[PDB]
C-alpha cells in the first residue's frame, strides 16, 4: 500500500499509546544423523564383489 | 525404513533427548523469569517481575 | 523441510540401486552366474563405479 | 457407434508382487478416457487387431461364446479359435474355416481347460499370446455403456504359438452389447496396497495434471 | 582404523568376521531327459526358410551331450556364458536347426547384413542365446548335388526378425508383374546350392542349431542337471531358486501372494520374497551379515 509521510519544517508525531506484541521466530538447529556401511550398500552379502 | 536398514543405511539417535532439551528450556525460562539478565552474566539475582 | 530433505535423499539413495549403469543387469548375482570371470568383472565394475 | 472408456483396462504387467508402493511402468495399455467402439447383439463384423485389443461384454447369460483371430481367415494360414462351453473350454489354432457364418451350435496346438460384465485383454509379444481377464458382475442400474470405476485384470492365458494376428472377430450364442478398444504404448503409474492389488492408476500422457502426478 | 594404537572413543567397525555359507539348491522336479536327439540325430533336418522351430518346455537340459561329443565347432552365445549353462534354469527354449553353407555360418549374428543374415537368420538387437554349428559331410553332401535344402534371395526387402513366414510368391526383382510366371527380371524364390563332397571345405554344408533361451528367473520348466536339497530355514545360507542365486536367511513370511505371482520385490527392486518351485510356500529373505558394530574403548 502506497503511503505519503506528511513531512514539514515544524511538525512531529508522538505516540500517545502503545501495544505489546509477541512474535514467533523459527530456527533449525540440527538435522538427521545418518551412517552408511560401504560394503553392505555397494555389493551386499557377496564375498567376491567385496 | 527397514529397507534402508537392510541396505547399510542406518540413522543414529541424537545424544540429547527431548526431555533433556525441555529441561534446558525450562532452566532458561525460570532464570529469565526470576532473575532477568543477571543469570547470564554470572550468579542469578532475584528481582520482582515488575 | 529439514525432515523432508533427509528423508528424500535416503529414498533416492535406496532407489538408485535398481539402475544398471550400462551393464546387462542391476542384480549382482545374475552377472556372476550368467558370465565367466573374463567379462563379469568388467560388467560389475560399472555397477561399483 | 462410439462410447467413452472410463479408467478401465489396467492389467497386471508382471508376476512380481509389490506391496504399498507407487510404480511407474512403460507398456501397451488402454489410454484413459479413450474412444472405444460399441456394438449391439442382433452382429460380429471383422475388426483389426493392431498391437492389442481390449474386449468387454455386458450380457444376460452367456451371449458371447468365443473369439476368432487370424490374418486372412481363408483356410490357408492359422486362425486362433476360442470356444467356451458349459461342459469345457476349448482353444485351438486350426487353420480351416468350419462354419459358413461362425455361430454357436492337423492343428498345431490344442488346449482344453446385462447381468454379466466381462473384461479381457488380448495382446501378442513376438508372436507369444497373452490373455488377461476379469469377471465381475453388475446386478442393477445398467446404463448400457462402460461403468465408471477401476478394476485390475489378472493374467490367465499364455500361449507360445508364434502366430501372426492382424484381424479378429467375436462369436455369439445361437440355438447384450460388447466393446472393443485398442492398446497404445503408454506410461502408467500404478498403486499397490498391502494385499498387492492394483487399486489406482494414472495415465502420464492424458493431461498436464497427470504428467505432474507422474513427475 | 589401519593403526595399532586406538585412541579413546567410540568407533564404527566394518565386519572382518568370516561367515561360512551352506549351499541350498531348489529346482523343479521334472525327470524327463530332453530329446536333443530329435534336434540332432534326425535323419533329415527341416526346411531352411520355412523357419520350423522346435519347442523345448518339459526337459532336463543336460549339456554334457553338447560338450562331450565330437561334432561341435562353435558355441557363439550372446547374453550368457556357455560354460555355466548347466547351472541356470530357463522358462522356454526354442531351437532353429537348419543347414547352411559353412562360409555363411559366420553370417549368423545380429547386426549383420547378408543373404543369411537378412532373410532367415535375422536375430534381433536384444537377442540372447547360442549358435552351434558342425560339419555334415556324411549326411548332407550328395553326388551331383543335394536338393533337400532350398534358399531364398534376389530381393531388396528384408523381413521382420523372428516372424515365421512363407513366401511362395515370386520375388519381384523387376518392375513388371511376375504374377507367379517367370519373365523379365523375375526370379523364383527357392534356390538350391547343390552341395557335393567334391566342393571346398567352406562350401561344404554345416548343420546349425540356434538355441534361443529366456534368461528370466520366472516359473521355469527347463533346468540343467543339478540336485535339489533340503530347505534350511532361520540360518544364514546360500540359496538357488530356479537359477536365481542369493545369500541370506530364509524365513516364513506372511505376504499373501496372488496365485500367479512368483517373486516379491522391495523399494530398491531387490528380491525380498520368493516362492518355492516344489512346496509352493512363500519365503522371506533377510540379509546375512550384520553391517557393523560400535566399539567403545579408552
Ligand atoms: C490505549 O489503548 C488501551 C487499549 O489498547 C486503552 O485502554 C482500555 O483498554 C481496555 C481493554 O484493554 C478497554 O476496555 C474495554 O472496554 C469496552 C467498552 O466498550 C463499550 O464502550 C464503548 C464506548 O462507549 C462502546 O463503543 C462499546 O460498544 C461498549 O459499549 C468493554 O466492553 C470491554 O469489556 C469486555 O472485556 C472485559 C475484559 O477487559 C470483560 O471483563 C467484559 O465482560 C467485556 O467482555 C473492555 O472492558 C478500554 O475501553 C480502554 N480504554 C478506553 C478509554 O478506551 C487506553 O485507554 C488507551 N489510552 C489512550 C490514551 O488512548
Ligand atoms: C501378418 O500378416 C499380415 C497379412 O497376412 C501381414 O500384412 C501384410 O504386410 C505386407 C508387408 O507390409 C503387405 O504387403 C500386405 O499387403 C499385408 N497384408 C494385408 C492383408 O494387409 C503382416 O505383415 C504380418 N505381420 C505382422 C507383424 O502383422
Ligand atoms: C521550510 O523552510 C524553507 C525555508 O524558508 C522553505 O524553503 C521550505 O519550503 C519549507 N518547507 C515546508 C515544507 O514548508
Ligand atoms: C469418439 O469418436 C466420435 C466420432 O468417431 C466422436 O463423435 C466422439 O466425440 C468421440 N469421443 C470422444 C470421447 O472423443
Ligand atoms: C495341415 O494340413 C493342410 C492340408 O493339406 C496343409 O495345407 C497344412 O500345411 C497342414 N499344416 C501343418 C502344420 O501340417
Ligand atoms: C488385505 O487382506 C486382508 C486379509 O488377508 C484384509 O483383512 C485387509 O483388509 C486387506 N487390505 C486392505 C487394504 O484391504
Ligand atoms: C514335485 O513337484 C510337485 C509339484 O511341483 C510337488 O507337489 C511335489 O511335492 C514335488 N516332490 C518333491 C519330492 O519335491
Amino acid at each position: 500500500a502506497e503511503n505519503s509521510v506528511a513531512y514539514s519544517n515544524n511538525s512531529i508525531a508522538i505516540p500517545t499509546n502503545f501495544t505489546i506484541s509477541v512474535t514467533t521466530e523459527i530456527l533449525p538447529v540440527s538435522m538427521t544423523k545418518t551412517s552408511v556401511d560401504c560394503t553392505m550398500y555397494i555389493c551386499g552379502d557377496s564375498t567376491e564383489c567385496s | 525404513i527397514c529397507a534402508q536398514k537392510f541396505k547399510g543405511l542406518t540413522v543414529l539417535p541424537p545424544l540429547l533427548t527431548d526431555e533433556m532439551i525441555a529441561q534446558y528450556t525450562s532452566a532458561l525460562l525460570a532464570g529469565t523469569i526470576t532473575s532477568g539478565w543477571t543469570f547470564g552474566a554470572g550468579a542469578a539475582l532475584q528481582i520482582p517481575f515488575a | 523441510d529439514v525432515v523432508n530433505h533427509n528423508a528424500q535423499a535416503l529414498n533416492t539413495l535406496v532407489k538408485q540401486l535398481s539402475s544398471k549403469f550400462g551393464a546387462i543387469s542391476s542384480v549382482l548375482n545374475d552377472i556372476f552366474s550368467r558370465l565367466d570371470k573374463v567379462e563379469a568383472e568388467v560388467q560389475i565394475d560399472r555397477l561399483i563405479t | 457407434a462410439y462410447t467413452n472408456s472410463f479408467t478401465r483396462g489396467v492389467y497386471y504387467p508382471d508376476k512380481v508382487f509389490r506391496s504399498s508402493v507407487l510404480h511407474s511402468t512403460q507398456d501397451l495399455f488402454l489410454p484413459f478416457f479413450s474412444n472405444v467402439t460399441w456394438f449391439h447383439v442382433i452382429d460380429n463384423p471383422v475388426l483389426p487387431f493392431n498391437d492389442g485389443v481390449y474386449f468387454a461384454s455386458i450380457e444376460k447369460s452367456n451371449i458371447i461364446r468365443g473369439w476368432i483371430f487370424g490374418t486372412t481367415l481363408d483356410s490357408k494360414t492359422q486362425s486362433l479359435l476360442i470356444v467356451n462351453n458349459a461342459t469345457n473350454v476349448v482353444i485351438k489354432v486350426c487353420e480351416f474355416q468350419f462354419c459358413n457364418d461362425p455361430f454357436l451350435d492337423n492343428c498345431t496346438f490344442e488346449y482344453v481347460s446385462f447381468k454379466n460384465l466381462r473384461e479381457f485383454v488380448f495382446k501378442n509379444i513376438d508372436g507369444y499370446f497373452k490373455i488377461y481377464s476379469k469377471h465381475t458382475p453388475i446386478i442393477v442400474r445398467e446404463p448400457e455403456d462402460l461403468p465408471q470405476g477401476f478394476s485390475a485384470l489378472e493374467p490367465l492365458v499364455d500361449l507360445p504359438i508364434g502366430i501372426n494376428i492382424t484381424r479378429f472377430q467375436t462369436l455369439l450364442a445361437l440355438h447384450a452389447a460388447y466393446y472393443v478398444g485398442y492398446l497404445q504404448p503408454r506410461t502408467f503409474l500404478l498403486k499397490y496396497n498391502e494385499n498387492g492389488t492394483i487399486t489406482d492408476a494414472v495415465d502420464c500422457a492424458l493431461d498436464p495434471l497427470s504428467e505432474t502426478k507422474c513427475t | 582404523l589401519k593403526s595399532f594404537t586406538v585412541e579413546k572413543g567410540i568407533y564404527q567397525t566394518s565386519n572382518f568376521r568370516v561367515q561360512p555359507t551352506e549351499s541350498i539348491v531348489r529346482f523343479p522336479n521334472i525327470t524327463n531327459l530332453c530329446p536333443f536327439d530329435e534336434v540332432f540325430n534326425a535323419t533329415r533336418f527341416a526346411s531352411v526358410y520355412a523357419w520350423n522351430r522346435k519347442r523345448i518346455s518339459n526337459c532336463v537340459a543336460d549339456y554334457s551331450v553338447l560338450y562331450n561329443l565330437a561334432p561341435f565347432f562353435t558355441f557363439k552365445c550372446y547374453g550368457v556364458s556357455p560354460t555355466k549353462l548347466n547351472d541356470l534354469c530357463f522358462t522356454n527354449v526354442y531351437a532353429d536347426s537348419f543347414v547352411i553353407r559353412g562360409d555363411e555360418v559366420r553370417q549368423i549374428a545380429p547386426g549383420q547384413t547378408g543373404n543369411i543374415a537378412d532373410y532367415n537368420y535375422k536375430l534381433p538387437d536384444d537377442f540372447t542365446g547360442c549358435v552351434i554349428a558342425w560339419n555334415s559331410n556324411k549326411l548332407d553332401s550328395k553326388v551331383s548335388g543335394n536338393y533337400n535344402y532350398l534358399y531364398r534371395l534376389f530381393r531388396k526387402s528384408n523381413l521382420k526378425p523372428f516372424e515365421r513366414d512363407i513366401s511362395t510368391e515370386i520375388y519381384q526383382a523387376g518392375n513388371k508383374p511376375c504374377n507367379g510366371v517367370a519373365g523379365f527380371n523375375c526370379y523364383f524364390p527357392l534356390r538350391s546350392y547343390s552341395f557335393r563332397p567334391t566342393y571346398g571345405v567352406g562350401h561344404q554344408p554345416y548343420r546349425v542349431v540356434v538355441l534361443s533361451f529366456e534368461l528370466l528367473h520366472a516359473p521355469a520348466t527347463v533346468c540343467g542337471p543339478k540336485k535339489s536339497t533340503n530347505l534350511v530355514k532361520n540360518k544364514c545360507v546360500n540359496f538357488n531358486f530356479n537359477g536365481l542365486k542369493g545369500t541370506g536367511v530364509l524365513t516364513e513370511s506372511n505376504k499373501k501372494f496372488l496365485p500367479f505371482q512368483q517373486f516379491g520385490r522391495d523399494i530398491a527392486d531387490t528380491t525380498d520374497a520368493v516362492r518355492d518351485p516344489q512346496t509352493l510356500e512363500i519365503l522371506d529373505i533377510t540379509p546375512c551379515s550384520f553391517g557393523g558394530v560400535s566399539v567403545i574403548t579408552p
